[PDB]
């Protein structure tokens, strides 16, 4: 489709992968008794790797020519969730993390001694300032436009 | 024939140098002087083989030609002709 | 005013002189008094806006389940076909809504500065507070005491929420909104959020 | 008459100038000799284009295709060129590129040898036969007229310009009867989205 790409539901690669590696587990599963719990150990094993197949051509990705799948980082529309659609999730919860430590270190800044508020963390504090960067993007916006993100 | 077309090039670049944009680079030329170190010109600096050549670039012209701008612009107006030959020498087309 | 939580201290910068205070700021957006008057003014509009689109969206359905006009449901408007198509009528819509957003914009920098009309220059709206124009926009002439506001954003809240319950309702449920109401009172303990999905 | 009520003008620009409204978002206006050689720039590109704008609505009204095929004889090798209808006897690239080049060349350098910053800009005398500018009341009228129609003109340019690299190959008189064929389906939605 993309690069010359083959889908991962039509490919022929994929599935000899999956019979190969079920085949590997089928080897080890037959010396054990049937009904000890290696064999129930090894059968879930089986099961994990025929659902984890199964989704994996459920969710429209492409394998190449040796049979493994590509992600695409390009920006068309039928991949939003390979990169794009994490990569946004991933910027909030990081600026989340700074948006509190920044907090934190002017709610400190106040006091003669802040080293020793470093060194040894208030709890109190730090839950009331946690849950602020929920809504980081707004303040930071707002914080932006005043002024005040930058020192002078 | 590209004796006529070589003759034309030349005689209309010689012509443009002569009447037309004369001024302009000669108000440019004296806008940029000679070049300097150090806060002096290389003659002045101590170089002997960078003098001016005063004597050749003399000239009774009423407006000033001298042989260096007829070289120079000679050689685009031969440039230009030479450049339409060859163009036309060829059939491409876009 | 009120409080929002009993044994609470209401925040210093909130102190009850806005239209609709409660003191309800945990995580302290409105510090700066700039801040305030922009999120006032957000409020506002956000909200006004939404009680029409709740109006809008649940009326009809209520009036095609009683049976006096067939319309198509909030969610397969857009699916349906009109005079026009879509794009056209975006285009126009977005030509309008840029001019008045930016008057209003202009209005909210800079207080009692465009109130004069830009053809016919004689016409003017009397001067008032920013976000109740009032004037023309009034023609009834009702008194704009502070009860009304009160009553308009509380209503614009309730609206908030929902509208916000009516898009995750049905996002859960492919149902709408009036027959999702009639299926709970079937029967309430059956057909709850816990007992169905 | 600020160009958008309720915002501050600029310091540089007071209304003095004709057709001077106060619009310079981007501040490119402060350095005043900066000023001067961009009011002659649009001064020349509007006088520019409203000779030129005609030049496009005259022909596409007549037999003549467009302002678009009447250039492509040029890409075709030993073309010539045509007037209204009739070939030009004297119709190839290489006579016609030197003569346009020597002409305008010495018409815009004899332009540019002007010192006086008001004689670039209106330079009067033997370009005004009729003589309109010699009453100084109403001058500036006409100063104001002349910057609003030329304005226009650019702007037409540009839609101009665009609506071709909408549709190749198609002139702007078409595009206006293919808009007033159904009003309601041919306008800019069906480019603005797919
Ligand atoms: C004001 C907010 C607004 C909101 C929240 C929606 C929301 C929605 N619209 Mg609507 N619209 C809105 C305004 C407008 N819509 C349209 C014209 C359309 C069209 C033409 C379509 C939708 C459709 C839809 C659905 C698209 C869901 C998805 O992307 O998958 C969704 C319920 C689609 C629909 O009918 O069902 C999916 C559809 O194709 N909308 C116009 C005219 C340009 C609007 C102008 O404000
Ligand atoms: C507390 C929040 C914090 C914040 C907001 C920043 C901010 C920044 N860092 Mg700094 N940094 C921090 C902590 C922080 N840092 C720590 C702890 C270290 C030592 C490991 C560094 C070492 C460091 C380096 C070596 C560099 C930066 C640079 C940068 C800048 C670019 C972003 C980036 O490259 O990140 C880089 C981030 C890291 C390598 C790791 C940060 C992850 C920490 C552990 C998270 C903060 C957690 C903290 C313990 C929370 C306590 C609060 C709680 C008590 C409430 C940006 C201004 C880069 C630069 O200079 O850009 C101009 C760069 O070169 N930082
Ligand atoms: C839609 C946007 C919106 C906005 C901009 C405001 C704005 C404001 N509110 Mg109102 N409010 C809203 C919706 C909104 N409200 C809703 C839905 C309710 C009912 C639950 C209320 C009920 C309410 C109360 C009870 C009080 C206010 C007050 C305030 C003021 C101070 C708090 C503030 O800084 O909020 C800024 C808010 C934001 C920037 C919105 C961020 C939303 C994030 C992105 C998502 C929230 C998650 C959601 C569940 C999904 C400010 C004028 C206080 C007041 O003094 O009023 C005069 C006050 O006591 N509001
Ligand atoms: C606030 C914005 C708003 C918007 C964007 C819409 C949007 C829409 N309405 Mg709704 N409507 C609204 C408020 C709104 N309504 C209100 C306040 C009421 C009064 C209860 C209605 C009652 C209503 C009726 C009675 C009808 C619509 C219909 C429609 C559609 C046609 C619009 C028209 O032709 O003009 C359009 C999708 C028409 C339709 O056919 O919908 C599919 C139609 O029959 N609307
Ligand atoms: C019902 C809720 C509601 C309420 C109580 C108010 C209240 C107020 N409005 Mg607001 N307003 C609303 C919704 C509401 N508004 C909406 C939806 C919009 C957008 C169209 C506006 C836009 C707006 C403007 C542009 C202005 C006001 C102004 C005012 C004030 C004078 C008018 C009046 O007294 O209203 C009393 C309201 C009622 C008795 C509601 C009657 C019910 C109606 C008829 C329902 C129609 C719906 C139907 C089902 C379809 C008052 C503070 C004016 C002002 O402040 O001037 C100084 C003014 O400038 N409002
Ligand atoms: C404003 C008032 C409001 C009202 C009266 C209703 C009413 C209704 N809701 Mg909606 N809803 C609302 C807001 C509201 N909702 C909001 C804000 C959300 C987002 C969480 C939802 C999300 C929602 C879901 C996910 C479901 C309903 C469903 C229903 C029905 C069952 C009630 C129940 O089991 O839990 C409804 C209450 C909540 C989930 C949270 C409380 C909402 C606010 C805080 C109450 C005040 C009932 C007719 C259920 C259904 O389909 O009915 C058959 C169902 O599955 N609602
Ligand atoms: C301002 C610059 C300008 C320029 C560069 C052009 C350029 C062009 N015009 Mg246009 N035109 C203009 C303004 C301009 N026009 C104006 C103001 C009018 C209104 C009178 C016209 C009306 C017009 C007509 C009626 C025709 C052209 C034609 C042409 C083309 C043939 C040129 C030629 O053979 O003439 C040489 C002419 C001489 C008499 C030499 C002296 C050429 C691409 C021709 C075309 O349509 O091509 C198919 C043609 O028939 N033009
Ligand atoms: C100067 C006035 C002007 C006029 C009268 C027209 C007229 C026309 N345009 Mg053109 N156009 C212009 C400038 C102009 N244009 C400019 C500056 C651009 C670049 C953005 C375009 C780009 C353009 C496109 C991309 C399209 C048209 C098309 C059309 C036709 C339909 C209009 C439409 O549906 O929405 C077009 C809407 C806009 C571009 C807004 C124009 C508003 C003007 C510029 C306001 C300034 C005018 C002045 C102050 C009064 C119509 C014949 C459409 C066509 O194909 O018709 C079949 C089409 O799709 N135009
Ligand atoms: C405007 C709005 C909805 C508008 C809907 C419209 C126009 C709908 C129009 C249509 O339906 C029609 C008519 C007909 C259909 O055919 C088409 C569409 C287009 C579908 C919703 C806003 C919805 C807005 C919501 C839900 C906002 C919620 C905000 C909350 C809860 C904030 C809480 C806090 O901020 C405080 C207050 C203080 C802080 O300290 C703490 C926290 C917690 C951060
Ligand atoms: C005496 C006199 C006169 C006359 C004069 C004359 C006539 C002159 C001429 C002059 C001339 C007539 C000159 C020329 C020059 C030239 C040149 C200077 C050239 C150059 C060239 C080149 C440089 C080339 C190159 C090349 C080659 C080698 C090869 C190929 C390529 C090319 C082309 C590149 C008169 C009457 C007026 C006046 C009086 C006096």
């Amino acid at each position: 489709d993309i690069s010359g790409l083959t889908p991962c539901k039509d490919s022929k690669q994929f599935a000899k992968r999956e019979k190969q590696q079920i085949k590997k587990l089928e080897s080890s599963l037959k010396l054990y008794a049937p009904e000890s719990a290696p064999a129930l150990a090894l059968n879930a094993q089986i099961e994990k790797t025929k659902r984890r197949f199964d989704n994996y051509g459920k969710y429209g990705l492409l394998c190449g020519s040796d049979g493994l799948p590509h992600l695409i980082v390009n920006g068309d529309q039928r991949h939003w969730g390979e990169f794009i659609t994490p990569g946004i999730l991933f910027l909030y919860i990081a600026g989340w993390i700074g948006w509190v430590g920044r907090s934190y270190l002017i709610a400190i800044s106040g006091e003669k001694k802040p080293a020793m508020k470093e060194i040894i963390i208030d709890v109190p504090l730090a839950s009331r300032i946690i849950f602020r960067g929920f809504i980081w993007p707004v303040a930071a916006y707002r914080e932006f436009l005043n002024g005040d993100l930058i020192a002078k | 024939s590209p004796s006529i077309v070589i003759s034309l090039s030349t005689g209309l670049s010689l012509f443009l140098g002569r009447f037309v944009f004369f001024n302009f680079q000669r108000e440019n030329v004296a806008k940029q002087g000679l070049p300097e170190q150090n806060g002096k010109t290389h003659f002045e600096a101590g170089d002997d083989r960078a003098k001016e050549y005063v004597s050749l670039l003399k000239s009774n012209d009423p407006i000033g030609f001298n042989i260096v701008d007829v070289l120079a612009w000679g050689s685009i107006g031969h440039i230009v002709a030479y450049y339409i030959l060859a163009t036309s020498s060829n059939g491409y087309d876009p | 005013k009120g409080e929002w939580l009993p044994g609470l201290a209401s925040p210093d910068y909130l102190t009850g002189s806005l239209a609709g205070d409660n003191g309800f700021d945990p995580l302290g957006l409105a510090e700066d008094p700039e801040n305030l008057k922009w999120f006032v003014q957000a409020e506002l509009v956000h909200g006004r806006w939404a009680m029409l689109g709740v109006a809008g969206m649940l009326l009809p359905e209520v009036f095609t389940k009683i049976g006096i006009i067939n319309v198509p449901e909030w969610y397969d408007a857009g699916k349906e076909q009109y005079f026009a198509s879509s794009s056209t009528l975006f285009v126009i819509e977005f030509i309008l809504f840029h001019y008045v957003e930016i008057r209003r914009w202009q209005d909210i920098k800079n207080p009692g500065s465009v109130n004069q009309d830009p053809i016919f220059k004689q016409y003017s709206l009397p001067k008032g507070e920013v976000g109740y124009p009032g004037g023309i926009f009034n023609p009834l002439n009702f008194a704009p005491t502070q009860e009304a506001k009160e009553k308009e954003l509380a209503n614009g809240r309730l609206a908030m929420l929902a509208f916000l319950g009516f898009v995750v309702q049905h996002n859960v449920t492919g149902k709408g909104p009036f027959e999702n109401l009639l299926q709970h009172l079937s029967d309430p303990w059956h057909n709850t959020i816990v007992q169905t999905f | 008459a600020h160009w958008m009520p309720g915002e501050p003008r600029p310091a540089y620009l007071d209304g003095s100038a004709p057709g001077d409204f106060g619009f310079d978002p981007l501040g490119l206006g402060e350095v005043p000799a900066n000023l001067e050689r961009y009011k002659e720039s649009e001064l020349i590109h509007c006088r520019w284009a409203m000779l030129a704008v005609p030049g496009i609505l005259v022909p596409e009204a007549l037999g003549y295709g467009n302002w678009v095929k009447a250039q492509e004889w040029a890409a075709l090798p030993g073309g010539q060129a045509t007037y209204l209808g009739n070939p030009v006897p004297w119709g190839t690239l290489p006579t016609i590129l030197a003569i346009e080049f020597l002409a305008i060349a010495f018409v815009e350098h004899q332009r540019s040898m002007e010192k006086d910053p008001e004689k670039k800009k209106y330079p009067g005398g033997a370009f005004d036969p009729l003589g309109y500018s010699k009453d100084p009341k109403k001058l500036e009228e006409l100063k104001v007229k002349e910057i609003k129609n030329g304005r226009l003109a650019l702007l037409a340019f540009v839609g101009f310009c665009v609506q071709q690299s909408a549709y190749p190959g198609t002139g702007p008189l078409e595009n206006l009867a293919t808009h007033l064929a159904d009003p309601w389906h041919n306008n800019i939605g069906d480019i603005v989205i797919p």
